[PDB]
């Protein structure tokens, strides 16, 4: 039951350890990536985006599910460094064309049903 | 007997990051089970004898060109079927779509005689055949 | 004959791949758990997840095996059971032409290991169930994603994944690309209401409890 | 039992070795196509003169969907909408309502025909063969909106094409 | 205690003395295809679709009233059963009108779901059919009688439920026709449950006719407001908009029945 | 019948028609609502009610098998006409 | 073997031009493989007899066509082939070691299919 | 396709199609065999530069 | 869309064959558009008789699939017999 | 008569040989493990086919020879390709001849729909009818794996149902995937004609592999 198989770390120090050189790689590529694929976006602009990715998953506790976000980022991480990847698909992670959504409860009754 | 470098793990599973699900459709959305009840118009039993997860239903508007029913939420029509609602409640849980539970309501078995149908002074003696 | 509609049974196939169920299930009693034959003579082999490399091996190597061809690779997903996802791997023999089945169950995290080494077609085909089902493989040669779009989410075949995915694309003049959205459909999917409540086959029948 | 393709290893003797020194420095299989080609040259060509002439079709020929009617007029669709529970595009939607007169006609009839994969499975659903699927392929629009067909431009459909329509069920129907 | 044990081709369950053969049957979970006897009425073993073997019995017995005894297999599976229910329902659908494209029962009819589980796939009936004049007993039910089966389940729930006896049977032989004989208004309270007993399309919903076939429409579960009674109900919606009000099965609420205002 | 709406739109035989604001109507300016003339409402009622004298007719709709499944239709009815649900010919007693 | 047959037919191997010997080699070989297994293994017993069995049939044989015939394996080439299989998999599987009981039970119903 | 599909369909339900149904399916099958080759080849020829075949 | 012999003569050497036997076009020879109404047949189970749906039932004939062996001297068996080798070909053993 | 015509252009020539012949070689022990089916393998010289060892349908009645590949290279696969369009040709002469008389469907309505006779005057028909085209066949429960020759290689299903009106899952085991698979080890030093030369063998259709 809570014993549990790994996939690579075992403990929350070696998968913390993990997300740190996935940061490292991240903060290199991004201004040779912005270069490369002639974005839009700017230097310290890519990097927050980054950073605030890496804080979106902050609740989470599992050492399987951090193995398994470390390698869906490595795998990312591949897919953007030779260009396989395309300029939309590095833009899909800013929001431009979806407009605002408000959150405040009051907005949410003005525009319509829905929690 | 299955040495693999097992590991207590406490917590409940949290695959919630894994499944991709939008954050306000991973809050927002709650999900319920239940076992459906049968159509009254047949007397047919064998569909109420699964546990299946349903969501709360959202905006059905009328498209301007020929009204049609179009709609935003893509987990509208998605139900998923469960032997037992342990397994069901686990899968939401893990998930981590906000859960509502109802009891598997049975028909109760009551005594049916057909010489109920005549009588030589109880009122349940019939009319008509 | 009397039965011109009815398919031929051929139970001599049958017995035959029964007496070989016992043998492979003798020989690897370590991994195998259950082995069974269908009616339309098929076998299936229901071992544990750490047999993925032995068992195999001992398909593809045994001289009284001998089964070198992977027909194909597939995940099942179904969410009722403790570990959803069940991976069915098809071998088909040359010398003692014939189907084989071994199925293995995994859940969502739990990695089972990668055959390739085994059958090296199954690499690609290994990579589909890693970007289809979320079931990763232990020290695949590349586990990139295979079949979806580039920066997908998700792996579709999930039964709990939405049949119109969770977002499109299309044309922005604003920002002059193609730019996804969240799903907003022109016409929802009408979800019919089939499987009539009355019982179909009385042979299948669920047991009470 | 099997054939080998390519076991035809050649000979060495003095003629075999000539003849293939002799293919090979004096072109001859290069020659033996290029004079093949010309025979297809001056043979007679294979075109038909589109839109003057029409390629052959069969009386089975799956096309522009149309609603027919019964002879006295009445529309034969009775709505029972199993046309809509077959189409694996899910192309059809139909709303039935209780006529003025009575008869179960439908409200709203609309096949989309760009959802629509042309399959023929609403026509062997249909109990009345009230959907059909007219000969008519020359329906090639310029707008999305103009493909999106409603009750009634399939009404004028099958008033347009009927004369075909009925003349391929009267030979075709015993087929199927 | 009085348990006494009754197999079921095969494997034995442990019944009540004054059990019917069906009860004990569904204890198993494999069910009697049936169309007289309804759970909360009053049995008639009419339809003659609950013929079971008993086995080393000579006759088929119905499974609907026949109080089980000591061991007595139940060969639900069994060739003679299963002749049985081919022939009956034969019998059954030789003068069903051949409606169910313009019928609204289409696709939740029982009759056919009956005919696709335990029914034959071609027709030997070489005659004319028989034909039945309508009989309006309503603006809240519609009313086709040719399709009608005789179960004679609208009949007793008029008795027992409703307790309007109005509703019987007139004439015999095959031209004996179920309604009001005088061109009676059955207008009870619970008169728009007799569209949900019906197993045919022979009484149907007025309000709702042909709207929606029924595979389209999804389910929700809800409460009745009309009534303080708050009767457990499904809405059948379609494409965003509610077609009718069925009633669910509570046991401590509505049984399986709404008003005719509820409903 | 096909009549004109008061804006100006030709009806439907379902009996839609836009209504006077009604923004979707541009969609019919410099193009056409496309409605059918052969209204299967009135082209059903002036047909003959069939005076055949048996108490059950049978109905196919015409051209046997290319019609619709045959039902029994039940001239019973003293005060009305029987029709087929399917085609909808008035069936009827000839006057007993 | 008269005129050495010039291909076996399949281009993934060429002709043994001495096929007994290795045979005979390769056999000798396994077995001994087996001979390290235990004896309470069946695979020991099952691969020993059929093994044994080909050595007598090689050993008692020595027209190579026949030898095909008898040992209903094709060509001699792709019968040491799979001989190499063979032994192959007896040393890998050596400390794999299947001959324990299963190591646990699959989770309560984990096979059951209808739903 | 449609052979391999149908026929694992109607291996699940154990019944057999007709003889005709059979003859039917095997020619159409090599039907499609002929085109499928046709395909290949010809558009191989086309890839490698002959334009005629 | 046959010609003139004396392009008749020069295609036919230039091909090295026959080719007016068919060519690949299609005249006359098509079969009509115009086909008589067929009687099509009827399959086995159309007698009105000893026609029981339970004797003839494929669906409802199938069992679940027979356990083998379960977690809860014979000698060694091959899964099929050693499939034999075909024969060469009798018409054109070699191309 | 066209066969040959395009076998005279292609099979003898130069240049068709030259950028074709004996460019990326694929070993039979190699080809098997690699997953690869149909014409790749009997290119190599496995002699397989799923039409005489497994013969579904009436194959087994019909006589034929399959062409078996010499050198394993992009030339046999083509030479085997047009010697498959002859027997085809053969096999084709076969099953016209000796079509027997009988009906197209299974004669049980209950999987087929009935004919449209019965349909519009039979109740059982009527019924069969609507709820095969309302509902359909539903299925017992239980999973296949479903193999034929497909032209291009052997195409499976692997269909598994839960045992209603809808499959569960249906796997598509396309010829072309496990050949793209191992087409890294198909070319591995020969130029990007020659791939290109490679991926017309390789008979590549991107419906099926991709799914
Ligand atoms: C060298 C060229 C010499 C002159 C052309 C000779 C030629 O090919 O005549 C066609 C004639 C028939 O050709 P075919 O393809 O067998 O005809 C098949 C059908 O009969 C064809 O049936 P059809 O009904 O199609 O035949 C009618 C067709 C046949 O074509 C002709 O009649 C062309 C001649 C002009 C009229 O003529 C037309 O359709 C009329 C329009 C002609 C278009 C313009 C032609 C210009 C020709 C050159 C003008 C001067 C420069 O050629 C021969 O019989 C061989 C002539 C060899 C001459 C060698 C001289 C050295
Ligand atoms: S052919 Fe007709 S029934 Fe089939 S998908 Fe297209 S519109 Fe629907
Ligand atoms: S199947 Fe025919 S009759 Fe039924 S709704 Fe469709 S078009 Fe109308
Ligand atoms: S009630 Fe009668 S007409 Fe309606 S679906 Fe059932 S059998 Fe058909
Ligand atoms: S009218 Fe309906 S409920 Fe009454 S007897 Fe006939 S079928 Fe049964
Ligand atoms: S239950 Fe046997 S007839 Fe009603
Ligand atoms: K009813
Ligand atoms: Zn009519």
């Amino acid at each position: 039951g809570t014993s549990v198989k790994p996939i690579f770390s075992r403990d929350m120090n070696e998968a913390k350890r993990r997300v740190r050189e996935l940061y490292r790689a991240w903060y290199r590529e991004v201004p040779n990536t912005v270069h490369l694929f002639q974005l839009d976006i700017s230097v310290k602009q890519g990097r927050d985006k980054v950073r605030e990715m890496f804080m979106k998953n902050a609740h989470v506790t599992d050492p399987r599910v951090v193995d398994l976000l470390v390698i869906k980022g490595k795998m990312e991480l591949e897919e953007t460094i030779n260009v396989w990847k395309q300029r939309t698909h590095i833009m899909r992670f800013f929001h431009e064309t979806e407009a605002p959504r408000p959150t405040d409860f009051l907005s949410k009754f003005y525009v319509g049903h829905d929690p | 007997t299955q040495d693999t470098q097992l590991i207590a793990v406490d917590e409940k599973l949290d695959i919630t990051t894994l499944t991709g699900v939008p954050e306000e459709h991973i809050k927002t959305r709650k999900v319920r089970i239940f076992v459906p009840a049968r159509n009254n118009m047949q007397s047919g039993v064998n569909n109420t004898k699964k546990w299946k997860m349903e969501f709360d239903t959202r905006e059905r508007w009328e498209n301007p060109l020929m009204g049609w029913s179009s709609t935003a939420d893509p987990l509208s029509n998605l139900v998923l079927t469960f032997s037992t609602k342990e397994d069901a409640v686990a899968f939401a849980e893990k998930n981590g779509w906000s859960f509502d539970v109802e009891e598997r309501k049975v028909p109760k078995p009551k005594s049916k005689s057909y010489g109920a149908n005549f009588s030589w002074n109880k009122r349940t003696r019939v009319s008509t055949k | 004959d009397t039965r011109p509609t009815i398919r031929p049974r051929n139970d001599v196939v049958h017995k035959q791949l029964s007496a070989f169920g016992q043998y492979v299930a003798e020989i690897l009693p370590k991994y195998v758990q259950q082995v069974q034959v269908s009616c339309f003579n098929e076998l299936e082999i229901f071992i544990h997840p750490d047999g993925v490399i032995p068992v195999l091996t001992f398909l593809r190597d045994h001289t009284n095996a001998q089964f070198k061809s992977l027909a194909d690779l597939t995940a099942v997903d179904v969410p009722t059971r403790q570990n959803r996802f069940e991976i069915v791997y098809n071998l088909l023999s040359l010398r003692f032409n014939s189907q084989i089945r071994v199925k293995t169950y995994t859940d969502e995290l739990t990695p089972i290991e990668s055959s390739v080494t085994v059958y090296k077609a199954a690499n690609w085909y290994e990579r589909e169930i890693w970007d289809m089902f979320g079931v990763f493989f232990a020290n695949h040669p590349d586990l990139r994603r295979i079949l979806t779009g580039y920066g997908f989410e998700g792996h579709p075949f999930r039964k709990d994944f939405p049949l119109s995915g969770y977002v499109e694309l299309r044309y922005d003049d604003e920002v002059k690309r193609v730019v996804a959205e969240p799903v907003e459909l022109a016409q929802e999917f009408r979800k019919f209401d089939l499987n009539s409540p009355w019982e179909a086959f009385p042979a299948y029948r669920q047991p009470p409890e | 039992t099997y054939k080998f393709v390519n076991m035809r290893e050649p000979s060495m003797d003095m003629k075999s070795v000539t003849d293939r020194a002799a293919q090979t420095l004096l072109w001859t299989e290069l020659v033996r196509g290029l004079g093949m080609t010309l025979s297809y040259l001056f043979r007679e060509p294979a075109t038909i003169n589109y839109p003057f002439e029409k390629g052959p079709l069969s009386p089975r020929f799956r096309g522009e969907h149309a609603l027919r009617r019964y002879p006295s007029g009445e529309e034969r669709c009775i709505a029972c909408k199993l046309c809509e529970a077959v189409c694996p595009a899910q192309a059809i939607t139909i709303e039935a309502e209780p006529r003025a007169d009575g008869s179960r006609r439908t409200t709203r009839y609309d096949i989309d025909m760009t959802k629509c994969i042309y399959c023929g499975f609403c026509q062997e659903a249909c109990p009345v063969d009230a959907i059909v699927e007219g000969p008519n392929f020359e329906f090639s629009t310029e707008t999305h909106e103009e493909l999106l067909y409603n009750k009634e431009k399939l009404l004028n459909n099958g008033d347009k094409w009927e004369a075909e329509i009925a003349a391929n069920i009267q030979a075709d129907y015993l087929y199927r | 205690s009085n348990l006494i044990e009754v197999f079921v081709d095969g494997q034995s369950v442990m019944v009540e003395p004054g059990t019917t053969v069906l009860q004990a049957c569904e204890k198993v979970g494999m069910q009697i295809p049936r169309f007289c006897y309804h759970e909360r009425l009053s049995v008639a073993g009419n339809c003659r679709m609950c013929l079971v073997e008993i086995e080393k019995a000579p006759k088929v017995v119905a499974a609907c009233a026949m109080p089980v005894m000591k061991g007595w297999n139940i060969l639900t599976n069994s060739e003679k059963s299963k002749k049985a229910r081919e022939g009956v329902m034969e019998f059954l659908l030789a003068n069903h009108p051949l409606d169910c494209p313009i019928c609204d029962q289409g696709g939740e009819c029982d009759l056919q779901d009956q005919s696709m589980m335990f029914g034959s796939d071609r027709s030997r009936f070489l005659e004319g059919k028989r034909a039945v004049e309508d009989k309006n007993i309503g603006p809240l039910v519609k009313t086709i009688m040719t399709r009608c089966i005789q179960c004679t389940r609208c009949i007793r729930f008029a008795s027992e439920i409703a307790g309007v006896d109005d509703l019987g049977t007139t004439g015999r032989g095959n031209d004996m026709q179920v309604g009001t004989y005088i061109e009676k208004m059955f207008m009870s309270e619970l008169s728009g449950n007799i569209i949900d007993i019906c197993p045919v399309g022979a009484l149907t919903s007025k309000p709702y006719a042909f709207t929606a076939r029924p595979w389209e429409t999804r389910k929700t579960e809800s409460i009745d407001v009309m009534d303080a009674v708050g009767s457990n109900i499904v809405v059948s919606t379609r494409t965003g908009e509610v077609m009718r009000i069925l009633p669910r099965m509570h046991e401590d609420i509505n049984e399986e029945w709404i008003s005719d205002k509820t409903r | 019948g096909v009549r004109t709406s008061p804006t100006g739109e030709k009806v439907t035989h379902t009996g839609q028609a836009y209504d006077d604001g009604d923004y979707r109507r541009v969609r019919f300016s410099d193009r056409q609502k496309e409605v059918n003339e052969n209204f299967a409402i009135d082209l059903i009622a002036e047909q003959p009610v069939s005076e055949v004298g048996s108490r059950v007719i049978s109905c196919d709709g015409g051209g046997g098998a290319l019609g619709h499944p045959r039902v029994y239709i039940n001239l019973d009815k003293e005060t009305k006409t029987g029709t087929c649900g399917y085609c909808g010919l008035q069936f009827r007693q000839p006057h007993h | 073997a008269g005129l050495l047959k010039k291909t076996t037919g399949l281009v993934g191997l060429a002709v043994c031009e001495t096929p007994h010997e290795r045979l005979k080699i390769l056999y000798t070989k396994i077995l001994d493989v087996l001979g390290q297994i235990p004896k309470n293994a069946a695979y020991r017993k099952y691969t020993e007899q059929i093994t044994n069995e080909k050595l007598g049939m090689v050993k008692a044989e020595p027209d190579v066509k026949k030898l095909e015939e008898q040992l209903q394996g094709g060509q001699i080439e792709e019968v040491i082939l799979q001989a190499e299989n063979e032994l192959s998999l007896a040393r890998k599987m050596l400390r794999w070691k299947p001959w324990e009981p299963l190591v646990e039970e699959p989770p309560a119903n984990q096979w059951k299919w209808p739903i | 396709n449609e052979q391999a599909y149908s026929l694992a369909v109607e291996k699940l339900l154990n019944i057999q199609p007709p003889p005709r149904a059979q003859w039917i399916r095997v020619l159409f099958g090599e039907i499609t065999r002929l085109l499928n080759h046709i395909m290949a080849v010809t558009t191989h020829a086309l890839d490698i530069g002959a334009m005629t075949p | 869309a046959s010609a003139t012999r004396v392009i008749q003569l020069l295609r036919n050497w230039a091909s090295g064959r026959d080719l007016q036997a068919k060519l690949q076009l299609r005249y006359q020879e098509i079969s009509k558009r115009t086909q008589p109404p067929p009687k099509l047949p009827v399959g086995p189970s159309h007698k009105l008789s000893n026609n029981y749906y339970c004797t003839r039932d494929g669906r409802r004939e199938a069992m679940p699939p027979s356990i083998v062996m379960s977690s809860q001297e014979k000698k060694a068996v091959t899964p099929a017999p050693p499939i034999k080798r075909w024969e060469l070909s009798k018409d054109q053993p070699y191309l | 008569f066209r066969i040959d015509e395009l076998e005279e252009m292609l099979t003898n020539n130069r240049i068709w040989r030259n950028r074709t012949v004996d460019i990326g070689v694929v070993t039979a022990e190699d080809a098997l493990n690699y997953g690869f089916s149909g014409v790749m393998l009997r290119g190599s010289g496995i002699q397989w086919d799923l039409r005489k060892t497994q013969p579904y349908d009436v194959y087994d009645q019909v006589e034929f020879d399959v062409p078996i590949g010499s050198r394993g290279d992009c030339y046999d696969r083509y030479l085997c390709r047009v010697e498959e369009m002859r027997q085809s040709l053969r096999i084709i002469s076969q099953c016209l001849n000796k079509m027997p008389p009988g009906e197209i469907k299974v004669d049980d309505a209950k999987v087929s729909p009935p004919k449209r006779a019965e349909m519009k005057t039979s109740m059982e028909s009527l019924i069969h009818h609507f709820k095969l085209y309302t509902e359909g066949y539903q299925v017992p429960p239980g999973a296949t794996y479903t193999a034929i020759e497909a032209p291009k290689g052997e195409f499976g299903v692997y269909l598994v149902s839960d045992g209603s009106s809808r499959p569960y899952r249906c796997k598509i085991k396309a010829p072309g995937f496990a050949h793209l698979a191992g087409l890294d080890k198909m070319s591995k030093g020969h130029m990007l004609a020659d791939v290109v030369a490679i991926i017309g063998t390789q008979d590549i259709v991107f419906g099926e592999v991709d799914r």
